[PDB]
RNA sequence: GGCUAACUACGUGCCAGCAGCCGCGGUGAUACGUAGGGUGCGAGCGUUGUCCGGAUUUAUUGGGCGUAAAGGGCUCGUAGGUGGUUGAUCGCGUCGGAAGUGUAAUCUUGGGGCUUAACCCUGAGCGUGCUUUCGAUACGGGUUGACUUGAGGAAGGUAGGG
RNA sequence: UCCUGACGCUGAGGAGCGAAAGCGUGGGGAGCGAACAGGCUUAGAUACCCUGGUAGUCCACGCUGUAAACGGUGGGUACUAGGUGUGGGGUCCAUUCCACGGGUUCCGUGCCGUAGCUAACGCUUUAAGUACCCCGCCUGGGGAGUACGGCCGCAAGGCUAAAACUCAAAGGAAUU
RNA sequence: AAAAUGUUUU
């Protein structure tokens, strides 16, 4: 493994986690 | 050294040296060398003049070349097949192949003679 | 190597026999490690517990201090 | 040969071998008995394999005989070059290195120039002055040659057979020996290997007359074989 | 756990003839003997013998002495088993699989016990096809 | 231009444009445009669309999973798949005959007719199966009985930060 | 030695267990220490470093069910050179009539290494060799383990799992 | 002991 795959996926893992973050509320008042 | 059955490989075979895989199957006469570029040319060389190559696993052509070197490598003459068994080729071989041997024979016997 | 040290054999343990424990007790209070006590590695087990039981129990000092 | 058949080779001690630290598995076979773990050889097949080798040396020296003596252990310095030298038969003893057998060119350049440099290095120093530094370092180099270079003078062409001696410190020679396809014989103790050598002759390698007398009874079969020659012709 | 004793002779056969090895054994089954026996009829193995259990006292030992040629030279080119617990292959009178161009021998368990294929075809008779060492 | 059979000049100057991929054009462009020459085909020749091939690139024939994409975090266990040695028996799988059927055309092939061919007629094969029926019993399976070597248990011995 | 007499293996779905962090109720809280405050460094320092320091770390009962949960190597079985450490149970030998020692046998656990395998690195009886049985999984790189839907959860989230679009590479080992 | 960066030729 050249670890370059890895952060790729930690950066896309670690932006969708900070967007679940930032949009916590309005999922919980209208759906998931 | 080839074994040729008349002008075309003894049996089929599978050679593979790294990844270069080559099937090697023996064709009726007039069939002509239907093979890949590498492989052509060293069945061309060797003096094949029918038989029925493909190239499977890499086509790089010094590892398919030596897929094809080793898959002749592996043929058996039917003579030493006989040797390895303890019997006759009459025996063991198939009869069509023996003939077609005994005619290859002769006609290269007549070739020679009108040389 | 280990070879070297030679196996040592003690027979029964028995924490309360203070002889063995502080022939493989360090002069400093500790326990002594398996390649320079010379046991097999049940015994030293033995032996180790039987060293705790006793540091516990008052017959040996958990640390011998000052020599 | 006969070899007083046994009684010679347990006076030495050729049953001698290696303890269990360091063995090669093929032969199994080859078990007398564990004793004081030296291992032992029977010596009663060695008189076979020892007579089917000298067979096939007379066969050599039939068809003509060229028998490279090959030898790098203590043990044999001192005895490979004597016999030899005795029977007039090529021989390496310091250094068997890197090619020869393979880089037949270079060697044959380096016989050349050896030869040329045996005389005229001798006429320089005995005839003209010369300068210091410079007719040192020829002599030198001269020296060197000569010791890292023995019985490999003659030979016109590609060897017929090569006889090895401790076969795992001169492993290089019988590579090349397979790869050019040359006879080989050699003495192999408990360690050794059949698969790269065609005449097995097993036996002890670790002393100095274990191998001695060996190359002496081969020897004797290439002075033989040379005598033999001259009505062979 | 075992699953395909004639898999574990053609392995074991396998194994030690490229090991180099005189002789091999394993466990007796009539049809490990049937193939033995056939295989010595064809000349693939020196010899087969059937033993009495003597050691283990539990069972019949199969073991087979294979033959190397001048200059150590492989008797057996392959052996491979085709009929396997997996999935089994049956192959008609006319059907019947050529090994190595005919050179090698296919082993068929026909109706009529255990026949080459040269002989099946003869008879004309079909059925597993267990092996087709070559 | 290469794959790909067949090259030069003039014009243009990352412009105009080309291209299926690699790429070409920035002042000596065999890759753009034209011309001469050439090459492949030819009453056709190209382009686009679609399908199969090459692609073993879904691998039954015929692939893989340490690091290239790929071993479930681990175990228990249900259905399922699979089964050590051997006697007897059934004859479902399997194998071999027989009968029936698989229209014709198509397709393969033997003859024949259109001046040849395409096309057409005719004989055979094929129709890779199915049903019925008669056999074979080596193997798979069903039924049934043994054997202990796989597996489990008893008794004794026993190691351990389970 | 004894007993049973193939009772075996694997196992979709399912169920359970599952580091740490996290969550709920209650308790506890020395040390450590996200967040935080201050001091330094710095162009800035929402950091490294320093002084403080709350959740947490701990306990009870639940929940969550994910890890580079890795040997990145599913389980079972048979076979295929050795060499050499070490852990466990036997048994044999000589002097003992202990044990030191050697063997030998069965089961682990390392290292070296042959055949063989692999793109190479390397693996090599603890296989990544030769084979058979069953399960999981892969099919270019991104988009994406994301969206929609559904299930699970108190929540965080987990599980199942695309397409449009886009690139002609992405990648493995090794060489200089 | 900390001590950053390196557009578009043809
Ligand atoms: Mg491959
Ligand atoms: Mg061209
Ligand atoms: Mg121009
Ligand atoms: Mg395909
Ligand atoms: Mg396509
Ligand atoms: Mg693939
Ligand atoms: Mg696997
Ligand atoms: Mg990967
Ligand atoms: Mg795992
Ligand atoms: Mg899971
Ligand atoms: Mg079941
Ligand atoms: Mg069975
Ligand atoms: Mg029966
Ligand atoms: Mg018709
Ligand atoms: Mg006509
Ligand atoms: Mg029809
Ligand atoms: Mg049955
Ligand atoms: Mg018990
Ligand atoms: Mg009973
Ligand atoms: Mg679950
Ligand atoms: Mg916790
Ligand atoms: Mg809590
Ligand atoms: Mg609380
Ligand atoms: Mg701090
Ligand atoms: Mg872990
Ligand atoms: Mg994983
Ligand atoms: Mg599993
Ligand atoms: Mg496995
Ligand atoms: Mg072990
Ligand atoms: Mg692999
Ligand atoms: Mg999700």
């Amino acid at each position: 493994g050249s670890v370059i795959k890895k952060r790729r996926k930690r950066m896309a893992k670690k932006k969708h986690r900070k967007l679940l973050k930032r949009t916590r509320i309005q999922r919980r008042r209208a759906g998931k | 050294k080839v074994p040729l059955v008349g002008r075309t490989i003894t049996h089929p075979v599978i050679g593979e040296k790294a990844a270069g895989v080559v099937m090697l199957r023996p064709a009726s006469p007039g069939t002509g060398v239907i093979a890949g570029g590498s492989a052509r040319a060293v069945l061309e060389c060797a003096g094949v003049h029918d038989v029925l190559a493909k190239s499977l696993g890499s086509s790089n052509a010094i590892n398919v070349v030596h897929a094809t070197v080793d898959a002749l490598q592996q043929l058996e003459e039917p003579e030493e097949v006989a040797r390895r068994r303890g019997k006759s080729v009459e025996d063991i071989a198939p009869a069509a192949m023996l003939r077609a041997r005994k005619e290859a024979d002769e006609a290269a016997a007549a070739a020679r003679m009108e040389e | 190597k280990v070879v070297p040290i030679k196996t040592v054999h003690i027979g029964a343990v028995d924490y309360k026999d203070t002889a063995l424990l502080r022939k493989f007790i360090s002069e400093r209070g500790k326990i002594r490690a398996r390649r320079v006590t010379g046991l097999s590695v049940q015994d030293q087990r033995k032996v180790a517990i039987a060293i705790k039981n006793a540091r516990e129990l008052a017959l040996l000092p958990y640390a011998s201090t000052a020599r | 040969m006969a070899v007083v058949t046994t009684r010679q080779l347990l006076e030495s001690g050729v049953h001698f071998g290696h303890q269990t630290r360091r063995w090669n598995p093929k032969m199994k076979r080859f078990i007398f008995t564990e004793r004081n773990g030296i291992y032992i050889i029977d010596l009663h097949q060695s008189l076979t394999y020892i007579d089917k080798a000298y067979a096939f040396v007379k066969e050599t020296v039939a068809k003509g005989g060229q028998i490279l003596f090959v030898g790098t252990k203590k043990q044999a310095q001192e005895s490979i070059v004597e016999q030899a030298t005795r029977v007039g038969m090529p021989y390496v003893n310091q250094r068997w290195l890197g090619g020869m057998l393979t880089n037949f060119q270079t060697i044959s350049k380096r016989i050349a120039r050896l030869k040329e440099l045996e005389a005229m290095d001798f006429d320089k120093v005995s005839g003209s002055g010369l300068t210091k530094k410079e007719l040192l370092m020829l002599s030198r180099e001269k020296d060197k040659l000569e010791k890292d270079l023995g019985g490999i003078r003659d030979m016109p062409k590609v060897p017929q057979a090569v006889w090895v001696v401790d076969t795992k410190k001169e492993h290089l020679a019988i590579d090349e020996a397979r790869k050019l396809k040359i006879p080989v014989v050699a003495i192999l103790d408990t360690n050794c290997d059949p698969d790269e050598v065609d005449y097995a002759i097993p036996g002890n390698d670790d002393a100095i007359r274990s191998v001695s007398l060996l190359t002496r009874i081969i020897a004797d079969a290439a002075a033989e074989g040379l005598m033999a020659r001259s009505a062979g012709k | 756990t075992m699953t395909d004793p004639i898999a574990d002779m053609l392995t074991r056969l396998r194994n030690a003839n490229q090991a180099y090895h005189d002789q091999t054994s394993m466990p007796h089954s009539k049809i490990k003997a049937g193939i033995a026996g056939i295989l010595k009829s064809e000349g693939y193995i020196a010899d087969y013998k059937v033993n009495e259990p003597k050691e283990g006292e539990v069972g019949k030992t199969l073991t087979l002495t294979l033959k190397y040629g001048e200059n150590r030279e492989r008797s057996i080119a392959g052996v491979r088993r085709i009929s396997k617990p997996g999935l089994r292959v049956y192959a008609k009178s006319t059907a019947l699989p050529k090994v190595l161009g005919g050179l090698g021998i296919a082993i068929i368990s026909t109706s009529q016990g255990l026949l080459t294929d040269k002989q099946a075809h003869e008879k004309s008779v079909g059925g597993e096809v267990l092996a087709y060492v070559w």
